[PDB]
């Protein structure tokens, strides 16, 4: 019971159904094997993968990461390969600094293509705030906020 | 006290937003109660 | 709406015990390799396979009803024996 609860609660984005059963390996003995059967969330038809956006990432490796993530049969495809695709792309940006460049959403899904969309943000507004704290015997600091520094 | 903790556990199983955000297009998360019957008479759809 | 009648029918294009299994369904067929992708003429409008699981919990309800019934009669000293014999007769 607790194995089923822990496995169902740990990977709820990918599996969400585990059934566990036991069966005796031999008569006149209490030894028995236990089997775990998972039915993952499936997605009913994905043939191709496309990556859109991403004007900073060159075409030399988008091709190889689209080639790596391919399944074999088109008809019953698990959700988690979706989570594999962005796990490439995010990592690439996280290897190059860039903490605001991420895979936003997938917009294909009706013509059989899984199409990731990459969002790349840019700086718009720079603002400065002037604060000072106050010395008391309290553990929490209160502040005096100014629009302009002295 | 045990009842209040069980209500928090029930919220985590039933209204989990990481599953709610992807329910149009990636998953199927619908609000139902417990399953009451396994078999119904065939003309039940006439109530709709 | 005119309500529908639940009468078994006879005849058909098949002998009884069979259905029409070469009937055409508007639903696409995907090849294993896609390259230079364009689009699909017939789309897959409902893409997720929805298998949210609910169990039938009749035995748990019966145990809870048994506890309530022998708590109403002010005899919870009988609880372990009665619940144990009900669980034995489940087997």
């Amino acid at each position: 019971l607790d194995d089923r609860r822990k496995l169902e609660i740990q990977y709820e984005d990918y599996i969400a159904e585990v059934e566990i059963r036991t069966e005796y390996v031999d008569g006149k003995s209490n030894h028995q094997r236990v089997v775990y059967k998972f039915t993952p969330h499936q997605f009913r038809g994905i043939n191709a993968i496309d990556i859109k956006g991403a004007a900073l990432m060159p075409a030399s490796e988008v091709e190889r990461i689209c080639n790596e993530c391919l399944p074999k049969q088109p008809y019953m495809v698990d959700i988690a390969v979706m989570d594999k695709v962005r796990n490439r792309i995010e990592q690439w940006y996280q290897s190059r600094g860039l903490p605001f460049c991420y895979v936003g959403f997938f917009d294909g899904m009706d013509d059989g293509i899984l199409r990731a969309n990459v969002t790349e943000a840019k700086i718009d507004n720079v603002s400065v705030r002037f604060v000072r704290p106050k010395l008391t015997g309290d553990s929490e600091l209160e502040y005096s906020v100014y629009d302009e520094g002295k | 006290n045990q009842i209040k903790t069980k209500k928090l556990v029930a919220r985590r199983i039933k209204k989990r937003y990481k599953l709610l955000k992807q329910m149009p297009n990636q998953l199927m998360y619908s609000p139902t109660g417990p399953l009451l019957t396994e078999v119904l008479p065939s003309h039940y759809i006439s109530v709709f | 709406k005119p309500l529908q009648r639940y009468i078994p029918q006879n005849g058909g294009f098949t002998w009884p015990g069979d259905y029409l299994r070469l009937e055409i369904v508007e639903m696409p067929k995907l090849k294993s390799i896609n390259i230079k992708k364009t689009s699909l003429k017939q789309k897959i409008n409902v893409q997720p396979v929805g298998i949210m699981p609910r169990k039938y919990l009749i035995e748990k309800h019966n145990i809870k009803v048994l506890k309530k019934k022998l708590s109403q009669a002010y005899s919870t000293q009988q609880l372990t024996k009665v619940v144990q014999e009900y669980k034995n007769l489940i087997q």
